[PDB]
């Protein structure tokens, strides 16, 4: 998963 | 292998062996899939199966570029699917062409999900969600083991991720068993990162996912609920997947507690192999024992009994958890890349890596013998401006 998915 | 054993075209005739129609444990209509390598399949379709809550193509409160991106039209024609297929193929070859990638891919092929789907503890049975149903000439299906499926994204085209089917009573990705990994991914988009002038090499983005899949295939993935404050909370799993600079954020004590933990889980598997008396399927209990001996690098004594070798375990474990990392892949590819995981994409670009004048197995975007060779010009979306289309 891309960092975007931590947000 | 040259890795991928042939140049598939999406229109190539099915042969029921490496080009066929399949089902993925859901009823769904069959879709055309391609085995590009032992245990590895590619389904050039938008993923509207693997999730019940995800069987459509943009929701009301959807995020904007460059976090999410929507286009229900993407991957709906045979030309697109053929292109998708050839893109994914290229990236596998690009990854495989590196020593690091060669190893990761080998660990993945070897990483067959454990046969722990039986009620009797002396019986080895495959878990059905680790297979696909492959259509045969009479319209009958045959179940086939696989480790990895590359599939088109769902509604959100750039929501790349590893997904796998669960178990009523087993945590396959976390108990050392592993399960078949479905990677939502697209070769036709990438991201501009800080600082977003420079585009991420799609080979790096796939490798990232392959590393997650590595973890999950060996049942050593870390619960996403396990996070570390970073400043912001990020999962243990991602920080270690990226590696490099980010390693600093990982508590070494927990790191060691998981290691001992999974050494034990491998003992369980060894112990189970020792107690095995029967198997389901067609070869062979002895053959499956050897398969798993190799996966978990178990040691076999003269009486044929299995045990975990501490050295071999430490090497295997280290390989999967801190050698296969995004940061390390960057080094091998010698491309430009974010130096940390905590880096916001600043843009999204439509690309096309299939033409060899656009992107090569060896240089990615930064083709040698072109103006794009130096200073990562190939990754510079302002300089290599015909290879990138900024989205919305
Ligand atoms: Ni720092
Ligand atoms: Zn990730």
């Amino acid at each position: 998963r891309r960092f975007a998915a931590m947000l | 292998m040259p890795f991928v054993n042939k140049q598939f075209n999406y229109k190539d005739p099915v042969n029921g062996v490496d080009i066929a129609y399949i089902k993925i444990p859901n009823q769904m209509q069959p879709v055309k899939a391609f085995k590009i390598h032992n245990k590895i399949w590619v389904i050039p379709e938008r993923d509207t199966f693997t999730n019940p809550e995800e069987g459509d193509l943009p929701p009301p409160e959807a995020k904007q570029v460059p976090v999410s991106y929507y286009d229900s039209t993407y991957l709906s024609t045979d030309n697109e699917k053929d292109n998708y297929l050839k893109g994914v193929t290229k990236l596998f070859e690009r990854i495989y062409s590196t020593d690091l990638g060669r190893m990761l891919l080998t660990s993945i092929v070897r990483g067959i999900p454990f046969w722990g789907g039986s009620t009797i503890d002396t019986e080895l049975k495959v878990i059905d969600t680790n297979c696909i149903n492959v259509i045969q000439p009479d319209g009958s299906y045959r179940s086939e083991e696989l480790n990895l499926v590359i599939i088109g994204p769902s509604a959100d085209i750039i929501q790349f991720e590893c997904k796998s089917f669960g178990h009523e009573v087993l945590n396959l990705t976390r108990n050392g068993y592993g399960s078949t990994q479905y990677i939502r991914f697209s070769p036709d988009f990438t991201f501009g990162f800080e600082e977003g002038k420079f585009a991420t090499d799609p080979a790096v983005t796939l490798a990232h996912e392959l590393i997650h899949a590595g973890h999950r295939l060996y049942g050593i993935a870390i619960n996403p609920n396990r996070v570390f404050k970073v400043n912001l909370e990020v999962s243990f799993e991602e920080l270690r997947t990226f590696g490099g600079h980010d390693a600093k954020f990982i508590d070494s004590l927990q790191e060691n507690e998981f290691r001992l933990y999974y050494y034990n889980k491998f003992k369980d598997i060894a112990s189970t192999l020792n107690k095995a008396k029967s198997i389901v399927g067609t070869a062979s209990l002895q053959y499956m024992k050897n398969v798993f001996k190799e996966k978990y690098l178990l040691s076999e004594d003269t009486s044929g009994k299995f045990s975990v070798d501490k050295l071999k375990f430490d090497k295997l474990y280290k390989m999967l958890t801190e050698i296969y990392t995004e940061d390390n892949f960057v080094k091998f590819f010698k491309v430009l890349n974010r130096k940390t995981y905590l880096n916001f994409d600043k843009a999204v670009f439509k690309i096309n890596i299939v033409p060899k004048v656009n992107y090569t197995i060896y240089d990615g975007f930064n083709l040698r013998n072109t103006n794009l060779a130096a200073n990562f010009n190939g990754q510079n979306t302002e300089i290599n401006n015909m290879n990138f289309t900024k989205l919305k």
